[PDB]
């Protein structure tokens, strides 16, 4: 009662997704997906696509209707030992958000600065171009669509 | 409330630890992704590391963060880690992009690539911080060194790179070579900005929430302004 | 590695890219390699573009996987752009070196910072080993010999990151005067000098001294790692010396989609996208960028002294795979590139082009 | 107060009917005047009318009123009739001075000149609007299409007069060659300033009067900043 | 047949929404405590349907002008 | 008791003098007032000019005067039926200001755009440019310094 | 008076003053001189100074000690 490491999905979940993720950019995106008229590209890279979007809109919806009616509703007045516990977890998804973050900013933000110097740009639709632009922000534009949309309606004070 | 006295001194020496965090490794982000756009990449090429042009972009620019971020962390817990607290974000935050990603992808020389210091800088100011905790005290000193500093910070790892050789008649910095040598492209886009001023913003800005209370608090921008010393980290170029 | 996605229009006004081979083919770790080529500059220059009047020509090199030993352009290898003139042809060909593995497509070419990069022909080199191996050196007129690809790397690490050492000298050690919350109400209860107060404060000023005085160090024996040291080199050359028929147009058509235009020439082969359009009609090609069964024409001849009101037809698929037929889009419609002819012997006197063509669809 | 139920009913769907207008015949005005200065007449000859250059201004600029328009109305009388009350403003006032004037004066072929269609987008805003009616949602989205609908919309008005024909071994569209035949001349002028930020305003301003109550609401200009879309509604240009 | 079918599909919000009664008789209608009267559903909903066929109403023009040429040109421009 | 059409005056005493403006505009400045240093301009066109100025100086400090000492005084304590009365008249004139804007920003405002798209400029007293930067902007600007004058000094809170 | 304090490579590169000299040495309170001079203009002007397109010849008169009955230049006398 006060709560471990709801992180562990998080960081975990994470971490070895995107981490992965690089890998597999390794590869195609630089033995297929080095030019967008080449198909092996659009089929082992621009893959990656509407395979990202598609669930970035389930996804950003996804905390919308569970973490939504999943909230104490008859809210506000409630066990003084549960808030600074529904704390502990609020301040815990700020957390994953945190280097969730990381990388939107510190990675497929400047990984595609080292790609636009290499090769002579095809589309906006590149490697670093596509997990960037498309994938990592909204990759975790949801974690925050939630890390608030949770503390609203599960917590006092966000009302 | 919290219940024995080894929990509600627990989870709290943990959920502060564990919090730190959040602030940090978010926050570099917010950081980082913007003193790569401010800072045109006079933090990435050697050949683009100079003199004039370069030690006055980066040291204004590479403040409004650790600026805020400083005012942020010492005005609520005169915490005087907050100036640097910014730093080594973009520092560990570069610095990583700079291995892996152009070295390990497109491989590029550790050597034409790589982050300035300013760890150095940081300090001369989250201390003419802590000694003398007000605004523009810290504002003045503290901004003024801060540019100073930079360029003679960076004289290590720069200094060397400077030697000359002769390329067919020519005279050229082994730095200068170096971009010779390994070569790339052009910028070469934009539109970088409705990802920014969408969602990634409100959608994560509201909060508020309706009610005040904020991280805007960063009247740090202030802070910034007052950098003309920076412009002045110049004319240490002869 | 680039191109096709570059509306043709101005691909094909901006560098006409003729006489291009390459030195090696197999370069392995170590062994150099010649970009080859001579480029005409375009008569008409799209005022889209800017005047090339600064510029500069590369290794379309996807990642460096060899180097840059020196390069030729104009009459001269230079490190900075140089300025290509509006109708003058310069000659050019770029030292190299492998330095990585794999085995890749290589674009010669001359990018604009007056607002673009054009790229011209390339070609495959098959580089062989391990990059693990590569070394490109040089010496500094010290005498000093320098291996490159590695150099002065460890003095980074060695002073460009014994700082993100003296960061934890901050992060932790303030931690002590209790993190977050237990600094916080810490803080609203009351004054809060907790945190601060005399020690805490004294302590940084030590910091402080103990990193200014901990650098006054680096300028001085980093102001010894060599005592002689020069600024970044660079700027630009007005110098530039230029190498040493009468097309005219008057008349033009092209497919929608198809892969053939036609042309009413009056006054051997024909370039423009960097292709080749070879007179078959005198041809035995010495490659996807290049059309073997080329230039179709009216096989009378064109000798010394006289004159035609010519037509030439241009056909092959390269015009479309490669992005031609584009001139859908591209704003301005009209055409250009050269005319390779050549004497009845083979020695080429060669005209340009440039004219707005019209096009007829399905 | 109001006398009998017919009246006091009356001397109100009467003002607030004969109020209506005062509104938009007045707002409309105080808009286009704008719209045109801004909107550099890419808006006003087809051969202006593009592609990328074009739907990336009108879009844009085509909305700090269209907006605060909107968020006014909309406001203090929920009532989703603002986005779309602006444009047709805009739209019954040029086409209007686009006839007579332009046509019946110097005429012009009401081909070279002619507004573009905003009417949808508005549309897709005020209902955006309407549904959700918080300001950010209905600024990210509604904002959004409201660019990208832009042109796609307009491709009626402006398709069909995009076909070609051969003048003189070169190539045109209709439009270009409506735009060689009837000429015109520059720009050609300005100081247009004194008329407006004199008396136009403060003398017309005041209102206020002293005392705040105000539609300096427009803190709309918002709305409007949020349009990286119409930068986006751009990129719909090969 | 176009620039005009829209100034048209005005009035469609214009007169309509003096309905749910105009100004004043939606001002009072309005400070005096929540006031969804102008809202609520229905309303929303009405408009929901205008945005669909509006917009449906729309790739009609994209389509048919679509077709009023199958194939032409940008704005021919210069030097 | 609560009014009809003040508007009478209004609307009508307008609409058919500014278009009419726009009729007289068709005959001399386009067979007369189509060259500054031609006559025919200077008597049949520019004419309309100190003819328009000295008006919109009276007129705006006419209602100035008329619409001042003819103010209630005496009024804030006033019959709560003429309030809501006098508003009747106050968000009367805001009508005529109304259109009266119209004008001056899409007719005279836009119609100098047409005007500079045909003459190469004389100067900036051509036609349209007359009845714009010298017209229709002065023309109504009163009808403004009126319909608040008169507000403020025949109703209450505009105090 | 000037120079020194003028990184040479530009300095070096921008014109090139032959054949200079001075009509009197002496001149008093009111006798006119000639500054004497041809100069060439570089052929590869350094990019970092703008094209000598249009410039000016001048007194380096420390205040002004003698004035300016007019100047030669080019083949013109210009203000
Ligand atoms: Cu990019
Ligand atoms: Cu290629
Ligand atoms: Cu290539
Ligand atoms: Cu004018
Ligand atoms: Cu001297």
């Amino acid at each position: 009662i006060v709560d471990l490491r709801g992180m562990w999905v998080g960081v975990a979940g994470l971490n070895i997704f995107y981490l992965i993720v690089r890998i597999y950019e390794q590869i195609y995106g630089w033995r297929a997906g080095l030019d967008s008229f080449a198909p092996e590209f659009q089929t082992y890279w621009l893959s990656i696509l509407w395979t990202e979007i598609p669930l970035e809109l389930v996804s950003g919806l996804a905390l919308a209707g569970w973490l939504w009616k999943t909230r104490d509703r008859n809210v506000d007045a409630v066990a003084p030992r549960e808030e600074l516990r529904r704390h502990v977890v609020l301040v815990e998804w700020l957390v994953v958000y945190a280097v969730a973050i990381y990388w939107g900013a510190s990675f497929f933000t400047e990984q595609d600065g080292t790609w636009h110097m290499t090769v002579i740009r095809d589309t906006d639709f590149t490697p670093s171009h596509i997990i960037e632009f498309y994938m990592s922000y909204p990759i975790y534009s949801i974690m925050a669509v939630g890390a608030f949309f949770y503390a609203k309606t599960r917590i006092p004070y966000f009302a | 409330p919290f219940h024995s006295v080894a929990e509600a001194a627990g989870c709290v020496k943990t959920t502060d630890w564990m919090f730190l965090t959040l602030l940090f490794l978010a926050v570099l982000g917010g950081y980082h992704i913007h003193f790569m756009l401010t800072a045109g990449d006079w933090d990435f090429w050697v050949d683009w590391k100079d003199r004039r042009m370069w030690p006055t972009v980066v040291p204004i620019l590479g403040v409004t963060f650790a600026a805020a971020a400083q005012a942020f962390f010492w005005e609520n817990f005169k915490l005087p880690f907050g100036a640097t607290f910014a730093v080594s974000g973009l520092l560990i935050g570069e610095w990583i992009n700079r291995y892996c990603n152009f070295w390990g992808w497109t491989y590029f020389p550790i050597s034409l690539v790589f982050p300035s210091a300013l760890v150095v800088p940081a300090l001369w100011l989250d201390i003419i911080m802590l000694l003398s905790g007000s605004y523009v005290i810290t504002a003045v000193v503290g901004s003024l060194g801060w540019g100073l500093l930079f360029y003679p910070n960076n004289w290590p790892a720069i200094a060397a790179l400077h030697q000359a050789t002769e390329q067919h008649g020519q005279l050229m910095s082994l730095a200068d070579l170096v971009g010779f040598h390994f070569v790339r492209t052009s910028m070469p886009e934009y539109i970088r900005m409705v990802e920014r001023g969408t969602l990634r913003t409100f959608g994560k800005e509201v909060v508020p929430v309706a009610a005040f209370f904020s991280g805007f608090v960063s009247m740090m921008v202030y802070f910034l302004w007052w950098f003309v010393g920076k412009w002045y980290s110049t004319t240490k170029v002869i | 590695h680039g191109e096709k996605s570059q509306q043709a229009f101005l691909r094909m006004r901006t560098l006409n890219w003729y006489d291009v081979k390459w030195s090696k083919t197999s370069l392995n770790v170590n062994e150099s390699m010649v970009l080859s080529g001579k480029v005409h500059v375009f008569s008409a220059w799209p005022q889209a573009v800017a005047n090339p009047k600064s510029s500069f020509l590369n290794a379309g090199e996807p990642g460096p996987v060899l180097v840059r030993t020196a390069q030729f352009i104009g009459e001269q290898f230079a490190p900075r752009s140089v300025s290509l003139e509006v109708g003058k042809d310069y000659a050019f060909s770029i030292d190299l070196k492998a330095r990585r593995a794999g085995r890749w497509h290589v674009h010669a070419q001359i990018n604009v910072e007056g607002g673009g990069p054009i790229i011209g022909p390339g070609q495959w080199i098959e580089i062989k080993g391990d990059m693990a191996d590569f070394k490109d050196p040089v010496t500094l007129l010290d005498g000093t010999t320098v291996d490159l690809e590695t150099y002065g790397i460890d003095r980074i690490y060695a002073w460009h990151f014994p700082w993100m050492i003296a960061a934890a000298a901050w992060i932790l050690y303030w931690f002590f005067k209790k993190g977050i919350i237990a600094s916080y109400l810490r803080i609203s209860e009351g004054k809060d000098e907790e945190q601060i107060g005399d020690d805490d404060r004294r302590v940084g000023a030590i910091v402080l001294a103990v990193t200014i005085l901990a650098t006054i160090i680096g300028y001085a024996v980093t102001n010894s790692t060599f005592p002689r040291t020069i600024p970044l080199q660079a700027g630009l050359q007005k110098p530039l010396t230029p190498i040493i028929v009468t097309a005219e147009l008057k008349g033009g058509v092209y497919k929608v989609p198809g892969r053939e235009l036609t042309i009413q020439v009056k006054v051997g082969e024909y370039t423009a996208a960097g292709l080749r359009f070879l007179n078959p009609d005198v041809f035995t090609t010495k490659d996807y960028l290049l059309a073997d069964r080329g230039l179709s024409t009216d096989p009378t001849p064109l000798a010394p002294g006289e004159t035609k009101t010519i037509e030439v037809k241009v056909q092959d698929a390269r015009w479309d795979i490669e992005r031609l037929s584009d001139l859908a889009y591209d704003t301005d419609s009209q055409i250009g590139g050269l005319l390779m002819f050549f004497s009845p012997s083979g020695k080429r006197y060669a005209t340009e082009i440039g004219g707005p063509v019209i096009p007829k669809f399905v």
